[PDB]
């Protein structure tokens, strides 16, 4: 309840600040402006590379999602199995990175 | 004629035009393009300003060096008016408000200020005086604007008998309050007929009334080439601008039809071809963009 009140208060303060920033300078009457970029009028071409680094983030973030219960997993009584699977998951994250390296995947966003 | 006021040159920026103009209310919509068109001839323009000097900055590129002289004035003080008109050979009056304020109502703006300017310019030896009234000015009118403006017209005609009085109907331009009022209102349609006049035509008419000696003591009516009904005019403004603060006096003046005055001369007698709305309304309303032309009468 305290956390929800804190989130509500921070959202309310942010909304009030954006409200002041979009209402206070509008009350100046200065002048209307007539006839209100490097590219002229062209379509943004889709780049393969930005999408590749986005999907690479998504897959390694899933591997991070698997790695996140390790500070709780180190408390177990099957420590040989736990250490084996922890080293196996970090090794599979590293093998994903090595395959992303060696097949020209990290190129011009290296 | 004095030697310093003989026209020399080719009529460009650094030439001499022989016009020494005092434009009262030059910091508005008509004074902008009037000081522009006077300064491109090489005229000595005197701009009395009520506002902050920052709001006169756009009037400074409009002429050559020393050609626009800015000076302070109060609309209730005859002394500053005399200080501003005592060297001019033509005095143009463009002082107006669409609304009344706490310090100035329609009677303070349309009656007392033009009578004061015209009377002090009469006692200062000014040859040419130009007063700007509205086409729909009438004593028994529904709006206080047009009533006090007709009374001010009568007072200017009786205190400066050689004054040129000019009647534009509803002026449209980039900084207007006619097409931009319609484009942002998001009032209705009635049986109101309007013929709007274009601001460069009004400015060319004011200057050709400065230059013509036969325009002394005349009353002109500056109207556009096409009369439109109010509803399809407003719909054509919404069609060009790609769309689906006020007072009651502005509503009374939008729903007041523009009267036909055939006995008064117009822009065709001052050598000005009237520019239609269909050529310049795109130039006005391209700002409001995120077309079938309007039917006349
Ligand atoms: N649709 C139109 O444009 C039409 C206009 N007219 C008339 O033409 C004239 C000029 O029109 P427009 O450019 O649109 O008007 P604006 O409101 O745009 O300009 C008025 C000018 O007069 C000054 N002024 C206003 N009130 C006072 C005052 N009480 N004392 C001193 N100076 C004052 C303003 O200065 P400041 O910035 O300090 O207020 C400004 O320089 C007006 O008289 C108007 O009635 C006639 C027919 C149609």
């Amino acid at each position: 309840m305290n956390l929800m009140i804190t989130l509500l208060t921070n959202f309310t303060l942010a909304t009030l600040l954006v409200t002041i920033a979009f209402w206070l300078p509008q009350l100046n009457v200065y002048s209307e402006k007539t006839s209100p970029d490097p590219m002229g009028s062209a379509r943004l071409p889709f780049s393969m590379k930005f999408f590749l680094v986005a999907i690479t983030f998504l897959l390694f973030d899933l591997e991070i999602a698997l790695l996140l219960p390790l500070p709780w997993a180190s408390q177990t009584t099957n420590l040989n199995t736990m250490l084996t699977m922890a080293l196996l998951l970090i090794f599979l994250l590293a093998v994903s990175l090595a395959y992303e390296w060696t097949q020209k995947g990290l190129e011009w966003t290296e | 004629l004095h030697h310093a006021v003989i026209p020399h040159g080719k009529g460009g920026r650094s030439s001499v035009s022989g016009i020494v103009a005092t434009v009262f209310g030059a910091t508005g919509f008509l004074g902008r393009y009037l000081v522009n068109h006077l300064g491109r001839m090489g005229s000595q323009v005197i701009v009395p300003y009520r506002c902050e000097p920052y709001d006169t900055m756009h009037l400074r590129p409009m002429g050559d060096l020393g050609q626009i002289i800015f000076m302070d004035w109060n609309g209730r003080d005859k002394d500053s008016i005399r200080r501003a008109v005592e060297h001019s050979n033509v005095v143009i009056n463009l002082v107006g408000r669409e609304w009344e304020t706490k310090n100035f109502d329609f009677e303070d703006v349309f009656v007392k200020i033009p009578q004061a300017i015209a009377q002090v310019s009469k006692e200062a030896g000014v040859e040419k005086f130009i007063h700007i009234s509205h086409l729909n000015a009438d004593i028994k009118s529904s709006s206080k604007y047009l009533r006090n403006k007709a009374v001010g017209e009568k007072e200017v005609r009786e205190t400066f008998p050689e004054a040129t009085i000019i009647k534009p109907a509803d002026i449209f331009g980039r900084e207007d309050r006619f097409l931009n009022y319609f484009a942002n209102i998001r009032s209705l349609g009635k049986k109101t007929v309007k013929q709007p006049v274009y601001i460069v035509d009004v400015t060319k008419g004011i200057i050709n009334a400065i230059k013509d000696p036969d325009a002394r003591g005349k009353t002109f009516a500056f109207v556009g080439p096409n009369r439109y009904l109010l509803f399809d005019l407003v719909q054509y403004v919404f069609a060009v601008a790609h769309r689906p603060w006020t007072t009651r006096d502005k509503v009374e003046r939008i729903h007041t039809t523009d009267r036909t005055l055939p006995h008064l001369p117009g822009l065709e007698d001052l050598g000005v071809q009237a520019t239609p709305l269909e050529l310049k309304a795109i130039e006005v309303l391209r700002r409001h963009r995120t077309v079938q032309p309007a039917k006349t009468v």
